[PDB]
């Protein structure tokens, strides 16, 4: 299987390249090797975009 | 920088 990630804190994106999200939302990771912003898909909202890796933790 | 390599936000 896979490892999902959960938001630890709310985050308001400044660009549509990034996701806005709320604490407790869950993500699948699309790409985590290019830098500390990870391309992710929100299972909670259905959106795909970058998330800051310091705002999430593995479930 | 690329989107992936931008500075991270501070913790809230």
């Amino acid at each position: 299987g896979v490892t999902l990630f959960v938001a630890l804190y709310d985050y308001e994106a400044r660009t549509e390249d990034d996701l806005s999200f709320h604490k407790g939302e869950k993500f699948q990771i699309v790409n985590n090797t290019e830098g500390d912003w990870w391309l992710a898909h929100s299972l909670t909202t259905g959106e795909t975009g970058y998330i800051p890796s310091n705002y999430v933790a593995p479930v | 920088v690329s989107l992936a390599r931008r500075p991270l936000p501070p913790l809230p």
